[PDB]
């Protein structure tokens, strides 16, 4: 069934054009247009393939397999995928069976992760210009009104905090970090706070050593229920009352004499912070389901009141503010920021980083051309189409800076004949190839793994299915 | 194509506002879909009140829209610069220029000039009004 | 006098509506620096001057009519904001275009000094500020092309302050004469945005269709 | 001299309305007006002929001239000065 | 955008069209026909204006500039308005900008207004027969069943009541009028 | 200045033919040409870089050079000069 089969790469293909030209630390940006008429323009790939209208069921697929395991590395496993798929296709005119194809992809798979696993730097939580370079590494062409420099500050201070070392590896749980955003100035009045924060004259403010209620849930009669529901509470010892459904005004006099929020992946982080824990119905609430958290306040935004839960128990608790003019720039801030805590973790978590600049492409490209003869005829061609592939990653990431992709795909080629360049990579504002450790382009290896890793897959996956049945 | 589209969609509606520049700035009539009308040559009433059809340009409106928050006197300027730069890089895209090099190129540009702007600025005194310096500076300016 | 008057008065002054006179007290007084009955257009008027807390200077405007009446409160306004953002940055710039043709001269001067593809992107934001010089002009019903030419010549030879007197409809060889003056806290912000408008719309490859 | 000539398309569009040919009363008008002392020379509309329009009780109030000149002049400087129509909110 | 110019004095151009032949003391009238199928023959230009209907948001605009400020001179002021608007596209083809058209007019209607000034001949209430020239004048072409010279009595009659004099000028509050009607006999019966 | 341009086309068709690009080589050989000493650098269009070409034996003759800019100004200036073609007899 090719005629199912081409479809399927098809839509590979299309969803690698979809995501193609946003990719590197120049890659251009898309504007997403919903059906209303709103609009989103952005350069991060996931947001993209999350927003975007997907068609296709290999498609819809392919998106939740790039998305799975760290918000970016989506792209290249995208792009490379495609790539992939258009070089299995070139296979396939050649009458090759896709079996034969998925093993010599697999093997070169294999090869890659051994390449990736071979050329990777150990690196450790304190070499903190590694982690400044990594997080500068995503932030760049994020289209952020300046303060990379600031905002990785953010970041490696963020990452410092959430990481306990129990044996060899820190937990750093990534999802105690709470993120917010307002308006107002620029991306120089971004923060971090500790505790987490939350965007009638109420209850006080300055709690200290508070106890922190969390909680997700004829008029006279209701009057007397809503007034028996507040009295339970005040009676378990409740500084601080948090809720998500809306709380009668009423109620909030009664507590007052004794907000609301918004979101639950507040309360959650909350509730991870605080030490505390949610109660579904009142009628089981207790004096320990409630938090603990040293110093609660609150503060006043520019423009806006603002919730802070200062001196919150766990040490593994931080926020961050957000702060700029346009929608586009707070959100593509708040998204880049995701993109730079999550490969910050992974080399946190990993240990290990690579050059960027497709050095590491070039790399397992030169090694796979190596192993490529060792094993048998046809799937020696899947391998090769493998490393093409693979460059041309390099290719595109050439291509998006408004450089010639195969005199400096050839460069490197040339370069990395050396055990001594196989750090080389492309730089983009430059125009020549240089090494890329110096200029401090490195990312974790396990971004790059699995990137691969998920491309591989995908691929393989749209290469099994012979055909698409309807079901019930 | 589809840049050259939107390219083309800022450059339209900056070729509007071309005309209301300055002194001399042509008039431009807002309809009030409500069934009224205000009719004016200033930046700021017009793009704030007009009802704009294309993204990029709306983007441009956006931006416009910026410049008058900020301050409030020099709104139309930005948005004509504005259209001159895209009509400028449209040239250049035909030169088969990528784009990124412009928007670098420009960054730059813009750099320098803002270094420059001092540089070629005419500083005054502010030194009380005791002495009439101030008087005869506020007297041009007014 | 009116409630709103004397409303405003109070806090000023520093003193409070006293509802009796047998129950007042010096706390209720009030002071100021001084109090006048002036003439005023043949129109006798009590004034006071420098009172407690200052705050907002009091114009009284004379119009004989409500149109003239608005026009000098909107020249005023005008007047006063301009001069705001002047004095807020106390640095001006040479208007009617001539700031702008300066920096061309300059950026292409600048513009030689970088190579590749990037020396024409430059040159090409200076092409773009001619255009305010070019179009500002052609209001003045000037032709758009000459104008320019004879600019660049008066400029490039001649003093920066080489510009373009619209009202008058004339090239002037020297705009700070002419009173042509242009802040720089405004001018840079324009250029700021613009340069970042530009660039947002640059750098967008294409569209795509989303699900809200 | 434009606004002259407009300002004379009354005369003539008011021959026109009294079935008399325009041009030559015009120029009729414009040879009477030479002399200071035919200053109030008009166009009889019943007789076709140029007459002394004072005597005839062809009278008119001067405000009534002025404003008519002032809102025609307003209008059309309005539809100059507007470049383009705009829908706004 | 002359495009968009074109349009608005083509709008005014049209107006002036819709108003022409009902100038002057032989005025033609014209007939208004409501949606409804009802009309209205009529030669005065507010009426037309009024009951007109109107397109263009120019004209709209023009009929709400040339009443303002006297019911009369209206019919002046869209013609020569017209008349200017034509006058000016013939100069704009010559590619002058509008902005020296403007102020051409401006100066032509300030020395209209001199010349108007200079020529203006003084007159007061008593000169009771001017007040009859000026009310028979406006009334010659209305197509109104004779009574002229009795009904332009009338208004002599009429403005003399509400007349009383501060100071320099007498406050003529022309509201104070009303105005009703009623069928039967001819305008020999008005009083 | 267009016609120096004009002129610079020649050197970028040249980059063309040679699978060059084109305004790279143009700026590489307009920045070389700053310094007096480089008057004769050209485009190697086998290496892809600028060389001295006099040293290359890519010499060619001046009246050739100065020819050709002659009878090409020639042939535009007849092409403005004209206004309309007309058929005679
Ligand atoms: N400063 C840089 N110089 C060269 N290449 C870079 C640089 N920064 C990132 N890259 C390249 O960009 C690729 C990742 O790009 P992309 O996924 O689009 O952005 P992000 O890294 O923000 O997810 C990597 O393959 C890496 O080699």
């Amino acid at each position: 069934g090719k005629e199912a089969l081409r479809a399927n790469i098809a839509a590979v293909k299309a969803i690698e054009e979809a995501l193609k030209s946003t990719y590197g630390p120049r890659g251009m940006d898309k504007m997403l247009v919903d059906s209303l008429g709103d609009i989103t323009i952005t350069n991060d790939g996931a947001t993209i393939l999350d927003k975007m209208d997907l068609q296709h069921p290999t498609g819809k697929l392919l998106v939740q397999i790039a998305k799975g395991q760290t918000a970016d590395g989506t792209k290249t496993a995208v792009i490379l995928a495609g790539e992939l798929a258009k070089k299995a296709e070139d296979l396939l005119y050649k009458e090759i069976h896709p079996t034969i194809i998925v093993s010599g992809y697999k093997k070169a798979e294999e090869i890659a992760l051994k390449t990736i696993q071979e050329i990777a730097q150990p690196v450790t939580i304190n070499d903190t210009d590694v982690l400044r370079k990594v997080a500068l590494t995503s932030l760049g062409s994020k289209a952020v009104a300046g303060a990379r420099e600031y905002l990785a500050d953010l970041v490696v201070k963020a990452v410092a905090q959430v990481a306990e070392l129990r044996g060899d590896k820190w937990y750093v749980d990534l999802d105690n970090v709470q993120i917010v955003k307002k308006h107002g100035g620029s991306v120089n009045d971004t923060q971090l706070v500790y505790g987490i924060v939350v965007d009638h004259p109420g209850m006080p403010k300055r709690i200290e050593n508070a106890k922190i209620a969390l909680l997700d849930a004829f008029l006279e009669e209701e009057e007397n229920i809503l007034k028996e529901k507040v009295d339970k509470i005040a009676a378990t010892g409740a500084n601080v009352v948090i809720c998500q459904k809306g709380i009668d005004e009423v109620a909030q006099h009664y507590l007052a004499k004794k907000v609301r929020r918004a979101k639950k992946s507040d309360l959650e982080k909350l509730a991870r912070a605080t030490g505390g824990r949610v109660i579904s119905n009142i009628d089981e609430l207790t004096s320990q389901d409630l938090g603990y958290a040293a110093l609660v306040e609150e503060r006043k935004v520019g423009e806006d009141k603002m919730v802070f839960v200062e001196g919150a128990k766990n040490p593994k608790s931080v926020s961050i503010l957000i702060r700029g003019g346009l929608e586009r720039v707070v959100d593509e801030t708040e998204r880049a920021l995701r993109d730079a805590l999550g490969t910050v973790a992974d080399v946190i978590r990993d240990g290990r980083a690579v050059a960027g600049g497709g050095a590491v492409e070039i790399e397992i490209a030169k090694r796979l051309r190596k192993y490529a003869p060792q094993v048998g005829g046809k799937e020696q061609l899947a391998i090769e189409a493998y490393a093409n592939a693979i460059e041309g990653l390099i290719m595109i990431l050439a291509e998006n800076a408004g450089l010639d992709p195969i005199d400096k795909l050839m460069q490197l080629r040339s370069l990395h004949e050396n055990e001594t360049n196989k750090w080389y990579g492309l730089n983009l504002f430059t125009g020549n190839p240089e090494d890329m450790w110096k200029l401090g382009v490195i990312e974790p290896a396990l971004v790059k793994m699995n990137a691969v890793k998920a491309a591989t897959e995908a691929v393989t996956l749209v290469l099994r299915i012979d055909d698409i049945v309807a079901a019930g | 194509d589809a840049l050259r589209n939107n390219i083309l969609a800022a450059k339209t509606l900056a070729e509007m506002l071309r005309s209301s520049l300055g002194p001399k700035g042509l008039d431009k009539m807002l309809i009030d879909s409500f069934g009224d009308v205000t009719i004016t040559n200033d930046g700021a009433t017009i793009v704030k009140d007009m009802e704009i059809q294309h993204p990029a340009a709306k983007l441009l409106v956006e931006a416009a829209k910026a410049q008058d928050a900020e301050v409030g006197d020099g709104t139309t300027s930005a948005v004509v610069l504005a259209g001159a730069l895209l009509e400028k890089a449209e040239s250049l895209l035909d030169q088969n220029i990528h784009p990124t090099i412009i928007i670098e190129g420009y960054k730059k540009a813009y750099n320098k000039a803002l270094e420059l702007l001092p540089q070629l600025g005419t500083r005054i005194d502010i030194k009380d009004l005791n002495s009439s310096v101030a008087r005869d500076t506020l007297r041009k300016i007014a | 006098v009116k409630r709103s008057d004397i409303e405003k008065l109070e806090k000023a002054l520093g003193a409070r509506i006293i509802s009796s006179i047998k129950d007042a007290t010096p706390e209720d007084l009030g002071y100021a620096e001084l109090v006048e009955e002036r003439r005023v257009g043949n129109d006798k008027m009590v004034f006071i001057e420098g009172a407690k807390n200052l705050k907002a200077v009091n114009i009284l405007l004379r119009g004989s009519n409500d149109m003239a009446l608005d026009e000098a409160e909107r020249s005023i306004n005008d007047a006063l904001h301009a001069l705001r953002n002047i004095l807020l940055e106390p640095v001006i710039l040479p208007g009617g275009g001539a700031i702008e043709l300066e920096l061309a001269m300059k950026l292409r001067e600048y513009a030689r000094s970088v190579g590749g593809k990037e020396q024409l992107a430059i040159e090409a934001f200076a092409d773009a500020l001619e255009e305010i010089p070019l179009i500002l002009a052609e209001t003045a019903g000037l032709e758009a092309i000459s104008s320019l030419m004879d600019l660049r010549a008066r400029h490039a030879k001649g003093l920066s302050n080489t510009g373009v007197d619209v009202i008058g409809g004339k090239i002037v060889d020297d705009v700070y004469a002419l009173n042509i003056i242009e802040p720089i806290r405004v001018k840079s912000q324009v250029l700021k945005s613009a340069t970042e408008a530009a660039t947002a719309i640059l750098k967008i490859d294409d569209l795509i269709a989303a699900a809200p």
